[PDB]
């Protein structure tokens, strides 16, 4: 993971939830 | 209602025709300004508006 390189924008939905936790659906991130 | 999210529901915009080399008062999408419409040759990016 060396090296520079810019992100560029998806989607945005205005969804509104108030989110604290997250997770996954599964080998490593 | 409209008293419990961002609005997502809105009325129907109406669109005008575009003039070029004239001095008008244009509206982008809420952008306003006064000046004159020319075309370009620049290279925008496909997500970039203005």
């Amino acid at each position: 993971p060396q090296g520079f390189s810019a992100l560029e924008p998806l989607v945005d939905l205005p969804i509104g939830i108030n989110i604290t936790r997250f997770q996954t659906l599964l080998a490593a991130y | 209602e409209l008293l419990h999210a961002p609005a997502t529901v809105c009325g129907p915009k109406k669109s005008t025709n575009l003039v070029k080399n004239k001095c008008v008062n244009f509206n982008f999408n809420g952008l306003t300004g006064t000046g004159v419409l020319t075309e370009s040759n620049k290279k925008f990016l496909p997500f970039q508006q203005f």
